[PDB]
C-alpha cells in the first residue's frame, strides 16, 4: 500500500505485564514490532522531512564526470564517450540501483591555462549511430542533424538538457549478459544504454597561443527514477566496464575484511 | 519552464509516494 | 502442515511455509496489451513450461562456500522450455523458486537464498572481463569463489536488500521465492541476458558432531507466466 | 523593452541549481516508461530494511566469518560473548549495512535503529542469552548482574530463533553530527546459561544480528561517502 | 526595473534551438498560399509507400 | 524572446539590498522551530527595560 | 499581550491637585507611570515607524566577514570556518542575544591586484562532518555533493544563501557549557553551532601570473529570529573563542571605568 | 513571440495531421 | 521569489508583533 509520506512518522505513546507473542525473521521480513510495543514511548510528532532522501534529491547533483584538457596551436580537441562510471563518488551512488531512468544534463565549462585571448568553443553532441570527428576540422563539425552548441569562454558556461535516450525503459546500470549475439561480445555491456558521444572543439583557426584550454563537462541527472536497489560496492574498483574487485591488503574496504578490526568481540 | 519540451524542464522534487513495504514485506 | 505444489505435471511435497515470498511484493503475470512490443501474437504455454524444473541436488558439506544459478541459463536445455528457449528470438518469464534442504534436527546452519536481479559478477584481482563460460553454467550452476562479497565487490552482509529467504534448519527446511519479470525491455533474449540470479550461500555453516557432515540440498525452478516471440524453426 | 539590471550571482554556475535548461533534442520522442517492479521513491524504504552486522569484525575472523558470532561450551556462565557499539560514525559493526552506507552520504541523522539477533544453533540446542541495550552515556556493562538492571531481554534458544530489539532515539538535538561520536549506545549479549547441545549436535552454535532503522528514520544535509575515492582500467579509454 | 540574472547557458548558440526571431523585413506581405497537391505533413506518409 | 535592457546599476553589488538569492543545500529540511522564551521582534523591546 | 505596533505609541492628554499612590522597583518592574499621570502632556498623534529597530533591520546588513589575499602563480588558496566572530563591529551586534536563529547568505567578492587576467573562481562550501580540501588541486575540489558554485571574476559577484544549518532550534551564540563529553573540551564551543568551510581556489591551471587576488566574504543573516538579549559588551575583546576581558588602561571601556570620568559628580 | 510580424515568430511544431491515402491510394 | 527553497528568499520585514511587556513586567 502506497502512501505519500511527507514527514518521518509519528510514535504514539504505549501502556502493565502485558504479553506479547512471537516473532519471525526467516520468512524474509524485516520485524515491524513498533517501538510503542517493545518498549515505552510517549507521544512524538515528527516533523522531519524526508525530502532530502528522496531519489531525485540523492542523485541530482552536478557531478563533474569529465576534466580533459587538450592543447590548441584526440590533439586540438576531445571527444568524450558519455558516462558516469569517470569518477568512482558518482559511480557507487549509481550502483545503488540496478535500473535507473533519467534525463541528463550536460554543463560545460571551460577556462585558460598558459594577455588571456578569447575564443569560440563548440560542442557537439554526436549520440551512438553516427560519426564522431577524428580530426579536429573534419566535415564532422558542421553536421546539422547533431546538436551542436556554440559558446565562448568570456560567457556563462554552456548547458544543454541530453534526453533519456536509451530504447529500453531505464539504464541497466549492471547488465548480467553480453552485447550482440556472438561469444567474443564482452560481458556486462548493453549496447542500448549507450548515451552518445559529447565531443568539444575550439571553432578558431590556429592562433599562435602558448595556453593550455581545461574543459570540465559536469552531469546533474534530472527527472530520475530507480528500480530493484543493490548492495553499495565496498571494494576498491579495478575499472570502468566491469565489476572486477581487488580489496586492499588491509582492514577496512579488504577482500577478507569490510570492517576495520578490533581486539575481540568482547572488548 | 518556456521551452516546448518536457524533459527540458526543472527537476520534479514532488515524488513522496513512499512504498517501504515493498521491500519489508514482499511476502505472500 | 505438509503440503503439495501441484503445478503442471510436475508436483512437489512440501512443507506448509508461511508468507511465500513474492518478490518486490509483485506476483508476475503476463505482458500487458499497453506494454507490449513484437506485434505478433506469442505463445503462451500453460503446463509445457510452466512446471517445477528440479535442478540437481547439491551436497552441502561444512566448507561450502554457496551456489548460483543464473536464469533462465539454468533452465536453456531443460524440457519444453529449452525447446522454446531455442526455437523462439524472445522469452518473458517470472519464476517461482523452491529452494528445499532436508536436515536432520541435530543438523546447525543458516542458509540465505536471495534472487538477485542483474547480479553482474565480477572476476577477482584481473581486469579482464569474466567470459562466456565463466557465466553460463546451465544446469550445473556454478560455485561461489568469494561469497563474503557476492563476487562483485558489493556485500552480503547489505544484500538481504534483495528478495531473500532464509533456510535456518532450526525453523524451517524450505524457502520459496516468487519472481517477477524484472528487466528494462518487457522481452529479452533467452541466451544473452541472465535477469536473476538464484545465490544461495551458507552464512553459518553445517555442523554435528560428526565432522564428515553433508546435507543435500534441493533446488527447483518453476518458470510462472512464460511468454515467447520470435518462432524459428 | 523591459527595464531588467543584472544581480549579484549572475552568471554564476552553481552545482546544485535546479532551472529548465535547453534541450538538445527537440520533440525527442523518450522510450515510454514500463512498469519495473520495485520503484525506489525515497531512500529510506531502503534504509527501512534488515542488514547483517558484522559483530565478529576483529583479527582471526575471515570473511564469511566476520558476520556470526560462536557460542561454544567453553563459554562459561556470564560471559561476555560481544559488545555492539551504536556509533553509525565510527567504522564498526554498523558500517557494512544498509542502514550504514546509505546515512554515510549524509551529514545529520535521527530516528530510531531496530536490531534482530537469529540463533543458528541446532533444534535441541537450547540456553539462554540476556540481551541488554545500554542507552547513550552509560559505558558498557560487564556483568549479567549489571546487564540485568538497565534494558535486558532473556531470551531462550529452544523457545525462540530471533529476538527483535528496538535501539530507540534518544538524543538532546533534533539530529546527530557525523564528524569528518561518544556512545550513541550499545548492545552487550551475556551467556544467562551455558549452551546445551545433545551428544550429537556440534557443539559450536552461531548467532548473526542485524539491524534495521526504523519508521521514524530521517536524514538531512547531503555529503559525500568517505568509502569510496581515489588506477582505473580504461579510464582513459573513453576519450582514446 | 526588474531584478534579473544570467543562467549558465546564456548566449550560446544551441544548433537544434526554437526561439522566436527578429524579422528582417518588417510588415512584409509574403505570398499567399495555393492548394498545391500532395503536401507531405509528417514523412512517414513517404516511408508507407512502396 | 522577451526584449530587455539593462539599467544602470545592473551588475552592481549593494551591501543592503534585499533580493532572493540562490540556495546552497537544495530541499534542506531545516531543523524546526521551537518555543524559546524571550523573543525580541523590535529593539525598542530591549530600550523599553530599565 | 503581544500586539502589532507599526509606529511608536500615541501620547493622551492630560488634566488639580491630584493624588497618586505608589511605585515598586524592587519587584523587577519597570516603572510603567505614563506622562500622561506624571507630568502635564498634550494630544501627540505619533508618526515614527519603529521598522528600522526591528531584529531583521538590525542585523541583516551584508557584513564584511572574511578578507583573505592569496597569492597564485593554505597556498594557491584560502579554506574559511565560518564564524561571524571575526570582526568585533558585527560579533558585539550579535552579542547582543542569546540564541540566535538566521539563514546565512555569503556574497564572495574577488578583485586581482598586481593587462589584468579574466579567471574562473571555484568557491565550494564544506559543512562540518565533510572534508575540505588541503592541496589546491585535491579531488576534494570536483566533490559532486558539496553545493560548489563557479563564477569569474569579470562578471558581477557570486551569490547564495546558506540555510539554518544547526541541528538545535537556535545557534548559541554564548554557550556555558563545554563541547564533547572530556574534560580536555573547551569552554564556550557548541559543536552543533558549527557553520561549515567555505573555500575558494582559482580553477585555472597554473599561468606565469604575478598577481594578487583579494576576496572578500560578506554575510547579510536573514529570516532572523532573536531569543533573550543580553548587555552588550564594554571591554575590548581578547579572542573569538572565549569572550575573555581585558580592559583598557584608560577610562572609557576600562575595566575598573567603562564611562569616562569628569571632575565630580556635583559639578 | 513579442515581435510585430508573424513569421518571426517560433517553429509550429504542431501539424500532425497526416493523410498517408494520398500516395499509397491515389486511385478513383 | 522564483526558487523552489522557502529561506532562498527575501528577507521577510513584516515581524511587527512586538511584546514589550515580557522584559518590563516578567512577574506573576
Amino acid at each position: 500500500i502506497e502512501s505519500i509520506i511527507k514527514t518521518a512518522t509519528d510514535t504514539v505513546k504505549s501502556e502493565l505485564g502485558v504479553v506479547p507473542s512471537l516473532n519471525a525473521v526467516e520468512t524474509g521480513a524485516t520485524s515491524n514490532t513498533e517501538p510503542e510495543e517493545a518498549i515505552q514511548t510517549r507521544t512524538v510528532i515528527n516533523q522531519h522531512g524526508v525530502s532530502e532522501t528522496l531519489v531525485e534529491n540523492f542523485l541530482s547533483r552536478a557531478a563533474l564526470v569529465s576534466k580533459r584538457s587538450f592543447e590548441y596551436k584526440d590533439k586540438n580537441f576531445f571527444k568524450w564517450t558519455i558516462n558516469t562510471r569517470s569518477f568512482v563518488q558518482l559511480r557507487r551512488k549509481l550502483e545503488l540501483f540496478t535500473y535507473l531512468r533519467f534525463d541528463a544534463e550536460i554543463t560545460i565549462l571551460t577556462t585558460v591555462a598558459v594577455g588571456l585571448p578569447d575564443l569560440t568553443l563548440q560542442a557537439m553532441f554526436v549520440p551512438t549511430g553516427a560519426l564522431t570527428p577524428e580530426k579536429q576540422d573534419s566535415f564532422h563539425w558542421q553536421s546539422g542533424s547533431n546538436a551542436s552548441v556554440f559558446f565562448k569562454i568570456s560567457d556563462p558556461p554552456a548547458r544543454i538538457t541530453i534526453p533519456f535516450m536509451c530504447i529500453n525503459s531505464a539504464y541497466s546500470v549492471f547488465y548480467d549478459g553480453f552485447a550482440g549475439f556472438e561469444k567474443n561480445g564482452l560481458y556486462g555491456i548493453n549496447p542500448a544504454d549507450t548515451i552518445g558521444n559529447l565531443c568539444v572543439r575550439i571553432v578558431n583557426e590556429h592562433q599562435p597561443v602558448g595556453f593550455t584550454v581545461t574543459v570540465r563537462v559536469y552531469m546533474k541527472p534530472k527527472h530520475i527514477k530507480a528500480w530493484a536497489p543493490r548492495p553499495p560496492r565496498t571494494l576498491p574498483y579495478m575499472s570502468i566496464a566491469n565489476a572486477n574487485y581487488k580489496g586492499k591488503e588491509r582492514a577496512p574496504n579488504a577482500l577478507s575484511a569490510i570492517i576495520g578490526n578490533r581486539d575481540s568481540v568482547k572488548t | 519552464n518556456f521551452y516546448k519540451d518536457s524533459y527540458a524542464a526543472s527537476a520534479s522534487k514532488q515524488d513522496f509516494s513512499q512504498d517501504p513495504s515493498k521491500f519489508t514485506e514482499p511476502v505472500v | 502442515r505438509v503440503l503439495q505444489l501441484k503445478l503442471g505435471n510436475s508436483a512437489i511435497v512440501t512443507q506448509e511455509a508461511a508468507n511465500y515470498c513474492c518478490a518486490y511484493g509483485e506476483w508476475p503475470n503476463y505482458l500487458p496489451d499497453h506494454e507490449a512490443v513484437a506485434i505478433d501474437k506469442p505463445t503462451q504455454p500453460e503446463t509445457a513450461t510452466d512446471r517445477f524444473y528440479t535442478l540437481k541436488s547439491v551436497k552441502w558439506e561444512t566448507g561450502s562456500t554457496g551456489w548460483w544459478w543464473k536464469l533462465p541459463d539454468a533452465l536453456n536445455n531443460i524440457g519444453m522450455f529449452g525447446q522454446n528457449v531455442q526455437h523462439h528470438y524472445l522469452y518473458r518469464s517470472g519464476f517461482l523458486i523452491h529452494v528445499q534442504c532436508n536436515a536432520t534436527k541435530f543438523h546447525q546452519g543458516a542458509l540465505l537464498v536471495v534472487a538477485i536481479p542483474e547480479h553482474q559478477r565480477g572476476a577477482h584481482n584481473t581486469n579482464t572481463s569474466p567470459g562466456f563460460d565463466d557465466i553460463m553454467k546451465g544446469e550445473e550452476g556454478g560455485t561461489f569463489n568469494h561469497p563474503y562479497v557476492l563476487d562483485d565487490g558489493t556485500s552480503l552482509a547489505c544484500a538481504t536488500i534483495f528478495p531473500h529467504q532464509w533456510i535456518n534448519l532450526r525453523t524451517n527446511n524450505s524457502a520459496t521465492i516468487v519472481l517477477p519479470w524484472m528487466n528494462a525491455a518487457p522481452m529479452d533474449f533467452p541466451l544473452r541476458h541472465n535477469q536473476w540470479t538464484l545465490a544461495i550461500i551458507p552464512v553459518v555453516p553445517l555442523g554435528t558432531r560428526t565432522t564428515s557432515s553433508m546435507v543435500p540440498i534441493t533446488v527447483s525452478i518453476a518458470p510462472m507466466c512464460c511468454e515467447f516471440n520470435g518462432l524459428r524453426h | 523593452g523591459v527595464p531588467t539590471y543584472l544581480l549579484p550571482g549572475s552568471g554564476q554556475f552553481l552545482t546544485t541549481d535546479d532551472h529548465s535548461s535547453a534541450p538538445a533534442l527537440p520533440c525527442f520522442n523518450p522510450t515510454p516508461e514500463m512498469h519495473i517492479p520495485g520503484q525506489v521513491r525515497n531512500m529510506l524504504e531502503v534504509v527501512q530494511v534488515e542488514s547483517m552486522m558484522e559483530i565478529n569484525n576483529t583479527e582471526s575472523a575471515v570473511g564469511m566469518e566476520r558476520l556470526k558470532v560462536d557460542i561454544s561450551a567453553l563459554t562459561d556462565v556470564d560471559q561476555l560473548l560481544f559488545n555492539i557499539p551504536l556509533d553509525i560514525q565510527l567504522d564498526g559493526p554498523l558500517r557494512n549495512t544498509l542502514v550504514g552506507n546509505i546515512s554515510r552520504y549524509y551529514t545529520h541523522w535521527s530516528g530510531s535503529l531496530e536490531m534482530t539477533f537469529m540463533f543458528c544453533g541446532s533444534f535441541m540446542a537450547a540456553g539462554k542469552l540476556i540481551l541488554c541495550y545500554t542507552p547513550p552515556g552509560g559505558s558498557c556493562p560487564t556483568t549479567r548482574e549489571t546487564a540485568m538492571l538497565g534494558t535486558h531481554i532473556v531470551w531462550d534458544f529452544g523457545l525462540q530463533s530471533s529476538v527483535t530489539l528496538i535501539i530507540p532515539w534518544i538524543s538532546g538535538s533534533h539530529y546527530r553530527m557525523f564528524n569528518n561520536n561518544a556512545n550513541v549506545g550499545y548492545v552487550t549479549c551475556f551467556m544467562q546459561t551455558n549452551l546445551i547441545v545433545p551428544s550429537e549436535s556440534s557443539d559450536t552454535c552461531s548467532l548473526i544480528g542485524f539491524i534495521a532503522a526504523k519508521d521514524d528514520f530521517s536524514l538531512r544535509l547531503m555529503r559525500d561517502s568517505p568509502d569510496i575515492g581515489q588506477h582505473l582500467h580504461a579510464a582513459e579509454a573513453a576519450y582514446q
